């Protein structure tokens, strides 16, 4: 994350971060349930094997309530390309049940037609991560959050220098140095209503991290609210 | 003009739907909706949306 603030305590109980066989973050991803972690399909190509991480906002420091969790199942959506980065949308099982408790905690999935068209119009959503603090920079030891505001798809589409599909949409900031970067993919974007928190994203790609002129590119999970269901079976 | 779902959300906590010509409110799994049809009551403990405070 570039810009924003620390998670404060309880403040992103539904991030979770996916970690190699050397204990390092590479991906984020959102509790969605005691079992299941959603993320984005091209995170499960950035490592061999990977555990989950929940629980965590200090990297270098044993705060008690952390918890790794063991994958079961990888559920990668088929129509899912490296090309176009289409489809970027993937499901855990986890070995164990996550147990709730403060800063582990699941985010709740809308209904289609009600996000769209009213979570989905509010002015901002929040995107959170252990990703780098710019893009030469390297990856935050601390968890953090960053308000970025819904950008006009038509806006983003001709921003971007490639293909901005049906199933992502843009947010974040045109030349304000705030965004997502590397690292902090697969997690939660999700939006407030009325004090409880919806995915309504998940991070995907950008052309740099805060770069003029482009945004922070999401999986519109709103797309795949039959898939995820039908995925947690 | 906002009517029914457009309007504040049709005083629902959570999710908003029309039909005929009428608001129908409901919530996501793990809430019931109240005896009033609008507000959403967690079931139990860490209810999904919610940042702990416990
Ligand atoms: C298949 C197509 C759609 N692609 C998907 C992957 C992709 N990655 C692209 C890219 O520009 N990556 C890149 C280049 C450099 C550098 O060279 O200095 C440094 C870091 C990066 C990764 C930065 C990153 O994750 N950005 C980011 C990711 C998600 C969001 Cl919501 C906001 C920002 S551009 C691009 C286009
Ligand atoms: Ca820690
Ligand atoms: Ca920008």
């Amino acid at each position: 994350i570039v810009g924003g603030q620390e998670c404060k305590d309880g403040e992103c109980p539904w991030q979770a971060l996916l970690i190699n066989e050397e204990n390092e973050g590479f991906c984020g991803g959102t509790i969605l349930s005691e079992f299941y972690i959603l993320t984005a399909a091209h995170c499960l190509y950035q490592a061999k094997r990977f555990k989950v991480r929940v629980g965590d906002r200090n990297t270098e420091q044993e705060e008690g309530g952390e918890a790794v969790h063991e994958v079961e199942v990888v559920i990668k959506h088929n129509r899912f390309t490296k090309e176009t980065y289409d489809f970027d949308i993937a499901v855990l099982r986890l070995k164990t049940p996550i147990t709730f408790r403060m800063n582990v905690a699941p985010a709740c999935l809308p209904e289609r037609d009600w996000a769209e068209s009213t979570l989905m119009t509010q002015k901002t959503g929040i995107v959170s991560g252990f990703g780098r603090t710019h893009e030469k920079g390297r990856q935050s030891t601390r968890l953090k959050m960053l308000e970025v505001p819904y950008v006009d798809r038509n806006s983003c589409k001709l921003s971007s220098s490639f293909i901005i599909t049906q199933n992502m949409f843009c947010a974040g900031y045109d030349t304000k140095q705030e965004d997502a970067c590397q690292g902090d993919s697969g997690g939660p974007h999700v939006t407030r209503f009325k004090d409880t928190y919806f995915v309504t994203g998940i991070v995907s790609w950008g052309e740099g991290c805060a770069r003029k002129g482009k945004y922070g590119i999401y999986t519109k999970v709103t797309a795949f609210l039959k898939w995820i269901d039908r995925s947690m079976k | 003009t906002r009517k029914l779902c457009s309007l504040d959300n049709g005083d629902c906590d959570q999710f908003c739907h029309e039909e005929q010509n009428s608001v129908v409110c409901s919530c996501a799994r793990g809430y019931t909706l109240a005896d009033n049809g609008k507000a959403c009551i967690p079931t139990g403990p860490y209810p999904c949306g919610k940042q702990t405070l416990e």
